[PDB]
């Protein structure tokens, strides 16, 4: 019954919360429920997760609502992060940037399940262009603390993680990122 | 031959088998080639902290400015934890021309404020030559002269770089006073500093030094006076000057010197210390002062 709950919760997306005849929260509390015990399958987790933070209904309370909980079962598979990075486009929508704060904590906690790493690691610079605003930097940090590869370590990007901790503070997230680039191509020295 | 040669070398070392080295009384070494005349007398009056460098894996003398770029990254790295690096290639501190060249490395600060000024060289040092591969480029000498913190950096930087590690070079009172003997036995003229003999008795509650300071043409004759076979000097040559200064000091002040250690032999050659702040290089005799060091350093290395 979840997809067909997650595809009604899509319709209270299609629509107004106002215009529904029941609540979001009552039947994504289900879901919830649902949740405690199993929260999304890998098809359910990838819908869900694309959905309800593209543009649509995804109150910035009701997506983290669901967000911290809108992991996987099995393992999260690669159309999974495709069209969230489209969540990850970050325009006019945006999923604002306090569930862009929950999203990105999303991955670096559950960095550990995905099918295909590589396919994430392809998706680098998407996520390191992420790293020059503010709010997501703490948790941005992390997540290519966790995606760095040597193919990843192109001069321009080491280059700019030193414009960001010159303009920006010696935060410890910059320090570790900057040990890992030093670990692979040393065009940059810190200790 | 490329490892079981330096075993028999350090079987060889181990063995002590009659040591006394009669050594040629250093002679003037006319300056080699370019030695830059600028950096070398700027290289002379400085009080180089000897340490021991373990030959350099995958060195090469082509490769400074990338050495330099690799190096200046991580000094001002460890402030994080205004600064130029130029390793610069002497081209003259050798005693054979198949000796590797000694090079420096300089911390330079705005101005040619040199900051540190590293030096590794490697000359009459044929004792490692010809038992280390080709790829190791081998400068047992290394002499530091910066703050102990810049060289405690650098000496990380080699080797986490190069494989290269730095033992402090102590010399022992006896290989000092062997050069405090052959320093008064050059043939040098217009003597720059008294020969000063820094004496530092072992008392256990209190550390009192003497400074047995010789005026240096005195010291010459003195020397004349235990020097009978010329060309070179023996270890009994070396013992009857030694004590000859014992007997001059344990005749005026009773406290027999003998007893106690020398810590620093200033001479018009070069001043020589123990704890490792050793070499002042007042003369232009480097190249045979830097013979004896080279061969201590293999002393330490094998």
């Amino acid at each position: 019954e979840e997809d067909a709950l997650q595809m009604a919760v899509g319709y209270f997306e299609k629509g107004p919360i106002k215009a529904s005849q029941n609540k979001d929260k009552t039947l994504e509390k289900h879901l919830k429920t649902v949740e405690n015990v199993a929260w999304k399958n890998g098809l359910a987790s990838e819908e869900i997760d694309i959905l309800l933070n593209i543009a649509l209904s995804g109150k910035f309370g009701n997506a983290v609502n669901t967000r911290i909980l809108k992991c996987m079962i099995p393992a999260t598979v690669i159309s999974e992060d495709s069209v969230v990075k489209a969540v990850s486009w970050l325009c006019v929508g945006k999923c604002s940037g306090s569930t862009k704060v929950l999203f990105y904590r999303w991955l670096v906690a559950m960095f550990d399940f995905i099918d295909r790493k590589e396919q994430i690691n392809l998706l680098y610079g998407f996520f390191f262009a992420s790293l020059q605003d503010d709010a997501l930097c703490p948790y941005v940090c992390h997540l290519l603390y966790l995606l760095t590869k040597k193919e990843n370590v192109k001069p321009f990007r080491v280059r700019k993680l030193l414009d960001l901790q010159a303009k920006m503070g010696m935060q410890p997230h910059l320090q570790a990122l900057l040990s890992l680039y030093k670990f692979f191509a040393p065009a940059l020295i810190s200790v | 031959t490329p490892l079981q040669k330096r075993l028999e070398s350090v079987r060889k070392q181990s063995s002590f088998i009659l040591t006394p080295p009669r050594r040629k009384i250093p002679q003037c070494s006319q300056l080699q080639e370019d030695v830059d005349p600028q950096k070398v007398a700027f290289l002379l009056h400085k009080q180089w902290t000897l340490y021991s460098l373990t030959p350099l894996y995958k060195f090469s003398y082509s490769n400074l400015k990338e050495y330099s770029r690799l190096l200046n990254a991580f000094i001002v790295a460890e402030k994080q934890k205004n600064i130029k690096v130029i390793f610069s290639t002497l081209l003259g501190m050798k005693g054979t021309q198949r000796d590797p060249e000694a090079f420096l490395v300089q911390i330079v600060s705005r101005e040619g404020k040199v900051l540190w000024t590293g030096w590794f060289c490697c000359v009459f040092g044929d004792s490692l030559l010809e038992t280390v591969s080709e790829d190791f480029t081998c400068l047992p000498l290394f002499l530091a002269n910066g703050a102990e913190s810049n060289t405690a950096i650098i000496g990380t930087w080699f080797q986490k770089t190069f494989d290269c590690y730095f033992s402090p070079l102590a010399i022992n009172a006896f290989n000092l006073s062997w050069m405090a003997a052959m320093w008064t036995a050059c043939k040098m003229d217009h003597y720059v500093a008294t020969t000063e003999f820094l004496w530092s008795v072992p008392c256990s509650p209190q550390s009192l030094d003497i400074s047995f300071a010789i005026h240096p043409e005195d010291a010459k004759a003195l020397w004349d006076s235990v020097h009978k076979t010329p060309g070179e000097v023996t270890q009994e040559e070396v013992d009857l000057f030694m004590d000859c200064l014992y007997s001059h000091f344990h005749r005026h002040f009773k406290i027999h010197l003998s007893a106690t250690r020398l810590v620093r032999v200033s001479t018009s050659v070069a001043s020589a210390h123990t704890d490792g702040k050793i070499k002042i290089l007042c003369h232009k005799y480097l190249i045979g002062v830097l013979a004896y060091l080279t061969e201590l350093a293999i002393f330490q290395i094998e």
